[PDB]
C-alpha cells in the first residue's frame, strides 16, 4: 500500500519524467508533472476568482532568509516581467513569485539560478527552507545558528542533477564529509541520503540561538538551538523533534503538535544527528496515506524515548540530556538596529509579506542604490542589511515617502499578525486569509477601543484560509482557521512567545459574527487580567470552560 | 455578485448572502437554516416558496408550469438569486 | 440544543405507536408527518405517484424483513397474491435481499401487513432508525461456512429486532405468532448488561425510546464470497474457518455507506475498515457492542451526518475500536488474512451439496411482474419451494428435486425468463433502483431507464470492437443516495438532474474498490460521447483480461479525461 505520489517519484528518474516533456507541451501539465514540478520549487495554480486560467507560482530557497543583492534585483524584475507584479515573503523566509505562464517558466527559473538563487527543493517531499535568525547580528551564537542552518540546507539538498538538467541544460567540507559517511546512506545512488523515493513528505527544520524564537521553533520537524558557554562561545545544540501544524477538519487523528525536547549534542556532531533524524523519518514513516506521513505522527505513535533510541542507531552514540534554556522571546527584528560591527540594519514591516506597487519600487531603488543584501523573516518581513550610518536618513526618508512605516507608526496588531495567501491562487483554500486579514485587524482594534483597552495593547493574530496552518495559526493568541466559505474556527491559547499550543475554541464563526465572540473575550481579559498579563497567558490561566461561559452569557 | 436573500420562515425572518451561482437552498443549508426539500433537483414541490420581491433564476426546475412561475412560485432547491430577493418558504401545502 | 424532528417524533410516540395508530384509521388517503416518519419503523412508506402532475395520489410501499434473503413458501405465495390483490401487480426484489410491494391504498394497509405476519413474514424494522435487513450468502449451499454465515445473520436480525410489541399491537391487535422460539443464545446476548449496553427497565433493552440515530446495515458472508457487497455496510461480518472448513470465528469490518448529497462535499460514500477478529462464540456480543457505540455516539442533530461511517471517519478506527471494546468487555483480536473477494451471482442451475438443486433466476432490476411473475408463482407453488432473494435483485428457487429440473427449465423458458447464457452479461451484473415514479427523492430515472442504457453500452462495445462476452458492472440510481450501490460500480450513473447523470468510475468486478466521480451532468443523450472514448482506450491499452475497473484505477482520471476531451 503506497500513495500515488510514491509511484510518481518512482517512475520519474529522480524527478525528471514526465515533467521534462510536459514542460514543453497546453497551458497546464499533467497530474504527474504537477506532483514533480513541486520538487523543483514551482506549483501549478489556477485563479479561483474567475474558466481554468493556469499559472505557476515559484518559491525560492534561502537558508536563514538571506538574499544576495543580485538575487533581489532579479526577483524584483521577474515579478514585473513574467509575474503578477508582486513578491510574496513567506513564513519560512523565502520568496514566492505568483502568476507565471508555463511558456515563461524555464526563463524565470533559469534567471533565478543565474542570479545567485535557487528554487530546488522549495516544495516537494524533501527538506524545506531551513530557518535561522534573520537579523544580521554579529553576535557569535547568531552567526553560528546561521552557518549551521546553511550547512543543514546544503547537507539535505538533492544531489541528482535533475534540477540543473531541466532548467539550465563552494561547500564547506564538513558538509560533504557528513553527507558521505556511513545508518544512513544509499552508497551507490545519485541521492546518498534521499534515494529514489525521497522523504515520505516535506520536512522542516529551524535553527536559532537560545532565547530567540523568531523561527517558531516548536512547530518544526527539527528545532536546533545553539547553546553557549558563559563567555558566549557556542559549545553545542539542544534539539527538538516532531512539531507540525497540518491537520484536516473533522479528522481527529490529524492535529497540530509541539516538538519534544530530544536531547543535546556537542557542536561537532550536529550534521550527523540531523542526518540521523532525517534517515529515521526516511525509513520509517508512512508512505501509504499522506496525511499521516509527517514525522510528528511517527513520534506521537512511538513516543519520544523509542524514537530517540532509533535515531541513536543512525547517529552512532547517545544524545546527551537536553540542557536548560532561557524562556523564549519573539523578536520581529523590525526598525533601526545595530549589527554590532558598526553598520546598521532596518527591518521593514510588510503586512502579509506582500511586496507590491511602489513599496516594491522604492524597496528595489534602495536596495539597488546602496547595493544591499537583504534578509526575509519568518514573520513575512524584509530586513535591509549592511547599512552605513550615513545612509540612515535618506533611507528612512525614501521608505516613509513610499508609505512604508516604522514600527511605532504601525498598529501593534499588524506588527505580529500573519495570514497565508489563500484565495485566489491557493487550490486548498476554503476562505480568505491575506485578502481578509487587514479589515479583521481593524475590527479587532475597534473591539479593543470599545472595551477600553489601550491602543498600545495587542494580541498575536494569525489567519489561514484552511486548516493546513501555513501562517502557524495554532500557535496564535488568536487564530482564525478557515472552515467554510465565510467562516473560521477560532483557536486560543498561543502566547506572545510562541511557546504554547492553541486549542480550538469555536467552529464556524461567520465573518460577520466575529465581534460576538471577541467582545466578551476581550471584555473579560480587560476586566480580570493580572498586571501586564497577555491575552494568551490569560486564556490558559482562565481556561476554555470559563471563556465559553462568558461568550455564551454575552 | 452576491445578493441579499430574505427568507421568511415559520420560525422567523432570516437574511443571507447567497452568491448568484449558488442555489438558495444550498446556502440556507451552509448557514444551518432548516428548509424543506426532498428531490433537490427541481422536479417536485417540497421546497416550494413564494417570491415576495426581487427575482430568481430557476430555469433548471421542471415541475412548475408558467402560470405558477408568473404567480411568483419558486422551487428553492433549484433557484439562483438574480437580485436581492424576499421569499416566503415552507409553502408547499399551498398546493401539493 | 440540536436534535432532529425525527428524534422528537420517536420520543413522543410511546415506542412507535402514537400518532400512527390514530392516523392509520383516519378518513384521509394519507397520514400526517409524524405518522409518515413512524410508519417506516413498521416497514411501510407513504409515497406519491410523480407521473400524475396535477395532484398528490397517495399510496403505501411495503418492505419485508428476510434475513439472508430467505423466503418461506407460504410467504412467497401470500406476497404474490397481495401484489395483485392490493398492490400494482409487481413484487420488487431489492439490493438488501428483501421484497417491496408498491401501491397499497391506506385503507388496505392493515389487511396487507396482517396477511404478511400471518404468513410467516414480517415488515418490522424494514425501514426506520434501526437495523435493516441482514445480508448473507443467498445460495442454499450446504457448505459449513455458508450455513454458519446464514445462521449468524438470522441471529443478528433477531438480536436487533424491536422488542416493544408496538408492531403486533397495531397490525394484529396483539395475538400471534405462532412462530419459532427465538434461539436462546440471542435472548441471552440481548439481555445481559454486564458491560452497560442496555436500558434494563425498558420495553427496548438495546434500542431504548430513541432508537438509533439512523438506519443501520449489516452484511454477513463467508471468506471469499462478496455477493453481499460487504464493504458498503455499517458492519461486515466474515466467517473464518480452519483448514478443514470448520468455522472458528469472524473478521469484522465497520463504517461503510453509500449515501451522499450533490454539492455537499462533507457527504461521501465510504468503505468499511477492518476492525478485528472475534472467536465465533463472541459474535453477538461484538455486534451489539458496535451497535451500542453507534446508539450512544452517532449524531442526532443533523441526519445527514448520523451514519456510523461519519463517526469512524472522524474518530479513526483505533479510537472507535477502543470504544466498542468497552461495551464488548474485551479486546478484539487482530483482523485475520482473508482470501480475495469474488462476486457471485448464484445464477443458473447449481447443486446445493445435499442431492438437491437450486436455480438462480436472473431478474432485471428485481422487478417481478406480468407472467414471469405468474410462472414463478406457479413453479414455487407447484413444487412447494422455499426461495431466496439475492443482493443483486435476483430470485433463487431452492430445494429442487433433480427430477424437476427439466419441467422447471421448460416452464421458465416458456415464460420468457432466461438462463444466464442467454442474457447479455451487462444485464447479469447491472442494477438500478426504483427511482421514479414512486421514489420522492429521485432526480431522474433509474429502473425505467437502465435497459435502454445497457443496450446502448452494448452498441458502443460493438462499434469499438469489444467482444460480446465482455462486460462491465453498471449500476444506476436516480439520485446520490446510492441504493443500487453505484459508488462500487465499474460504471455508475448517479442521477444529478431530470435527464442527467453523474458518471462514476473505478469500482471493480469484485466490489473491493470505491469508485470516484468522473464527470457531472452528463445528459442522457450524450452518454456515448463519454463512453466511446473510454472503452476505445480500454480496448486499445488494457492488459490481458484486465477489467474496465482495474484499467481505470491503473490509468488514472487525468489520462481518461484527456482521452474523453480529445474525442
Ligand atoms: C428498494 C431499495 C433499492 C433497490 O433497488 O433494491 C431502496 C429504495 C429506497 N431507499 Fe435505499 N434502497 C435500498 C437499499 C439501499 C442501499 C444498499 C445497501 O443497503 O446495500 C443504500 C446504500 C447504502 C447506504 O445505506 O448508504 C441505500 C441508500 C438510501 C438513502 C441514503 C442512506 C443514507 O444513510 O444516506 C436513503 C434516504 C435516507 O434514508 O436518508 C434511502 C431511501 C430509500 C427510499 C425508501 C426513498 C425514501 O426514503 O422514501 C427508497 C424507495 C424507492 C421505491 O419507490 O421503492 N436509501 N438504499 C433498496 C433495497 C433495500 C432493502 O432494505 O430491502
Ligand atoms: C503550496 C500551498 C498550497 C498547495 O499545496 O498548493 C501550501 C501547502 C501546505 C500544505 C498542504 C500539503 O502540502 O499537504 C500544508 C499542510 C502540510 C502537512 O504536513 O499537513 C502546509 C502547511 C504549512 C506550515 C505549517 C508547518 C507544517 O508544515 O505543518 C508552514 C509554516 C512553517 O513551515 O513554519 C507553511 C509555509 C508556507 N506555506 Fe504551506 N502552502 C502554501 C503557502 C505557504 C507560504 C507561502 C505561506 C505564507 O504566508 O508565508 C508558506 C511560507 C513557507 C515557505 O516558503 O516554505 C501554498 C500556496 C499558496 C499560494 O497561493 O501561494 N505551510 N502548507
Ligand atoms: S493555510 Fe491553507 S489556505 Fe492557507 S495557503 Fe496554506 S493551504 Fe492555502
Ligand atoms: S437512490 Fe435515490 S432515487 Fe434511487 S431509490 Fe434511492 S432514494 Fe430513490
Ligand atoms: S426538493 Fe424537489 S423541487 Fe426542490
Ligand atoms: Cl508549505
Ligand atoms: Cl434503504
Ligand atoms: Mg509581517
Ligand atoms: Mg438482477
Amino acid at each position: 500500500k503506497r500513495s500515488k505520489v510514491e509511484i510518481i517519484k518512482e517512475k520519474s528518474n529522480f524527478l525528471r519524467y514526465p515533467l521534462n516533456e510536459e514542460l514543453v507541451s497546453a497551458p497546464n501539465i499533467n497530474e504527474s508533472a504537477v506532483q514533480l514540478i513541486k520538487f523543483h520549487g514551482s506549483y501549478q495554480q489556477t485563479d479561483r476568482d474567475v474558466q481554468k486560467n493556469y499559472s505557476f507560482m515559484l518559491r525560492t530557497k534561502n537558508p536563514c532568509g538571506k538574499v544576495p543583492n543580485q538575487l533581489y534585483l532579479a526577483m524584483d524584475t521577474l515579478a514585473d516581467e513574467f509575474g503578477i507584479g508582486t513578491l510574496r515573503l513567506t513564513t519560512r523566509q523565502t520568496f514566492q513569485l505568483h502568476g507565471v505562464l508555463k511558456k515563461n517558466l524555464k526563463t524565470v527559473l533559469s534567471t533565478v539560478i543565474k542570479n545567485m538563487g535557487s528554487t530546488l527543493g522549495a516544495c516537494g517531499d524533501l527538506n524545506r527552507n531551513v530557518l535561522a535568525p534573520a537579523a544580521p547580528y554579529v553576535k557569535k551564537d547568531i552567526l553560528f545558528a546561521q552557518q549551521t542552518a546553511e550547512n543543514i540546507a546544503a547537507l539535505l539538498t538533492p544531489q541528482s542533477g535533475a534540477y540543473y538538467d531541466l532548467w539550465v541544460d563552494e561547500e564547506p567540507p564538513e558538509v560533504t564529509k557528513a553527507r558521505n559517511d556511513n545508518g544512513t546512506n544509499f552508497p551507490d545512488s545519485p541521492e546518498p541520503i534521499y534515494g529514489t523515493q525521497y522523504l515520505p513528505r516535506k520536512f522542516k527544520v529551524a535553527v536559532t540561538a537560545a532565547g530567540d524564537n523568531s523561527v517558531d521553533i516548536l512547530t518544526n520537524d527539527i528545532g536546533v538551538v545553539v547553546v553557549s558557554d558563559d563567555a558566549g562561545e557556542p559549545i553545542g545544540f539542544n534539539i527538538y523533534v516532531g512539531g507540525g501544524m497540518g491537520r484536516t477538519h473533522r479528522v481527529e487523528t490529524t492535529f497540530p503538535r509541539l516538538a519534544d525536547p530530544l536531547g543535546y549534542v556537542p557542536k561537532e556532531d550536529i550534521l550527523y544527528a540531523i542526518k540521523a533524524i532525517v534517515v529515521t523519518q526516511r525509513e520509517n514513516g508512512r508512505r501509504d496515506d499522506r496525511k499521516y506521513s509527517r514525522m510528528k505522527y511517527m513520534i506521537d505513535r512511538w513516543g519520544i524515548d523509542r524514537f530517540r533510541a532509533e535515531v541513536e542507531k543512525y547517529y552512532g552514540k547517545k544524545f546527551e540530556s537536553f540542557r536548560p534554556l532561557p524562556e523564549w522571546q519573539f523578536n520581529s527584528y523590525l526598525g533601526w538596529q545595530e549589527q554590532g560591527d558598526g553598520k546598521l540594519f532596518y527591518g521593514v514591516h510588510v503586512d502579509n509579506g506582500r511586496v507590491g506597487g511602489q513599496a516594491k519600487k522604492t524597496l528595489r531603488e534602495i536596495i539597488e542604490k546602496y547595493n544591499l543584501d537583504v534578509s526575509i523573516t519568518p514573520n513575512q518581513n524584509l530586513i535591509l542589511c549592511g547599512i552605513d550610518q550615513a545612509w540612515r536618513e535618506p533611507i528612512t526618508t525614501a521608505l516613509a515617502q513610499a508609505g512604508l512605516l516604522e514600527p511605532k507608526d504601525v498598529d501593534p496588531l499588524n506588527l505580529t499578525a500573519m495570514a497565508c495567501p489563500a484565495l485566489p491562487l491557493c487550490p486548498l483554500a476554503q476562505t480568505e486569509a491575506e485578502r481578509g486579514i487587514l479589515p479583521i485587524l481593524k475590527r479587532i482594534r475597534a473591539v479593543f477601543n470599545k472595551v477600553g483597552i489601550k491602543d498600545s495593547e495587542s494580541v498575536v493574530v494569525r489567519i489561514t484560509g484552511c486548516p493546513n496552518g501555513c501562517a502557524r495559526p495554532y500557535m496564535a493568541e488568536l487564530g482564525f482557521v478557515g472552515d467554510g466559505p465565510k467562516s473560521y474556527q477560532i483557536w486560543l491559547g498561543g502566547t506572545p512567545n510562541q511557546s504554547t499550543l492553541a486549542e480550538s475554541f469555536m467552529d464556524k464563526v461567520k465573518l460577520d459574527d466575529i465581534e460576538k465572540v471577541l467582545e466578551p473575550l476581550f471584555t473579560y481579559w480587560n476586566g480580570t487580567r493580572q498586571e501586564g498579563e497577555s491575552f494568551g497567558s490569560f486564556t490558559n490561566r482562565t481556561g476554555f470552560d470559563k471563556l465559553k461561559e462568558v461568550v455564551n452569557k454575552w | 455578485a452576491t445578493y441579499n436573500v430574505k427568507l421568511i420562515t415559520p420560525e422567523g425572518e432570516v437574511e443571507l448572502q447567497v452568491p448568484d451561482d449558488v442555489y438558495i437552498l444550498d446556502q440556507a443549508e451552509e448557514d444551518g437554516i432548516d428548509l424543506p426539500y426532498s428531490c433537490r433537483a427541481g422536479s417536485c414541490s417540497s421546497c416550494a416558496g413564494k417570491v415576495v420581491s426581487g427575482s430568481v433564476d430557476q430555469s433548471d426546475q421542471s415541475y412548475l408550469d408558467d402560470g405558477q412561475i408568473a404567480d411568483g412560485w419558486v422551487l428553492t432547491c433549484h433557484a439562483y438569486p438574480t437580485s436581492d430577493v424576499v421569499i416566503e418558504t415552507h409553502k408547499e401545502e399551498e398546493l401539493t
